[PDB]
């Protein structure tokens, strides 16, 4: 589970 | 019983 | 995917990733059938034996991806779900029958060199292409091996994997398992005497099993990576959700010629 | 279902669309005659 960035806009 | 028969979802 | 190889860039533009928000975890694959509809295996979303019950706002859909983990800022597209649909007669308990789900995208996606939808079979294509013997192609970012030595390496791939594998006859599928095979499944893989390997494995689910028609030169999604006993075992085949028998349902819920 | 029509799915922009094959594809096409 080695994942990068993604715009926090999508993680809220 | 899937689990019993040793089955496994992917 | 076990015993597969890295996909080339753009080779399966309809491959979609099912990404869980928190914690950020790749949960399954999926396929683009349209600019707003994505088809997956239902047990990605709904598996009570492992307390697995997702709601439209838990997950995200990442479309256009090559790398498993990287944020492919310019290529991929990241989407929110409006509604999730699971097939009303999906049997997770007993035999995993009608392992299918649609998910509708809150907003439609723009098609590119890396994003484009697969076809859904019609009767003649199902008729002529689902034959024992004929190879399909499976792709996905799931586990490379059944089990591995912990912390000595990486058990899930860096990039999308491809494996081509042939469709086994019903009787042979049927006597490979003691689980209740239904006419909404197929199994696929190589025989032990075949001297070639490959399978899909956990996290590859929902990923499309496709065929290419030699006559119109197009790709059709014939199945959905569903279940199996372990991964890449001899005399053991992978089972897929036979999309063509489930297409009238997919009709009912896309309801294309409507509102 | 007697269903084709409208909207070009299946024809992959970097590949079919450009008359290029991918590396393992012909294995699939051949399995229809059974070879290689």
């Amino acid at each position: 589970g080695d994942f990068e960035e993604i715009p926090e806009e999508y993680l809220q | 019983d899937f689990l019993a028969e040793g089955g496994g979802v992917r | 995917i076990v015993e597969g190889s890295d996909a080339e860039i753009g080779m399966s533009p309809w491959q979609v990733m099912l990404f869980r928000k928190s914690p950020q975890e790749l949960l399954c694959g999926a396929s683009l059938i349209s600019d707003r509809w994505v088809l997956t295996a239902a047990h990605c979303l709904l598996y009570p034996p492992w307390d697995k019950n997702f709601t439209e706002n838990d997950l995200l859909v990442r479309i256009g991806k090559h790398s498993r983990t990287r944020y492919e800022r310019n290529i991929e597209k990241i989407s929110m779900l409006e509604k999730i649909y699971i097939h009303p007669r999906y049997n997770w308990r007993e035999n995993l029958d009608r392992d299918i789900a649609l998910m509708k995208l809150k907003k439609p996606v723009a098609f590119s060199d890396y994003i484009h939808p697969v076809c859904l079979p019609d009767r003649e294509t199902a008729a002529s292409l689902l034959q024992a013997g004929y190879k399909g192609r499976v792709t996905g970012w799931g586990n490379l091996k059944e089990t591995w030595t912990a912390n000595v390496g990486k058990g899930q791939p860096s990039v999308l994997q491809v494996v081509n594998l042939p469709i086994v006859e019903r009787p042979v599928c049927k006597d490979s398992t003691r689980i209740r095979i239904t006419d909404n499944m197929f199994c696929a893989g190589y025989k032990p005497d075949e001297g070639k390997r490959g399978d899909a494995c956990e996290g590859d689910s929902g990923g499309p099993f496709v065929m290419k028609s030699p006559f119109n030169n197009r790709w059709y999604q014939m199945g959905i990576v569903s279940w199996g006993e372990g991964c890449d075992r001899d005399g053991k085949y992978g089972f897929y959700t036979h999309v063509f028998r489930l297409k009238k349902w997919i009709q009912k819920v896309i309801d294309q010629f409507g509102e | 279902t007697f269903g084709s029509g409208e909207a070009d799915c299946g024809l992959r922009p970097l590949f079919e669309k450009k008359s290029l094959e991918d590396k393992t594809e012909r294995e699939l096409l051949e399995s229809y005659i059974d070879g290689r």
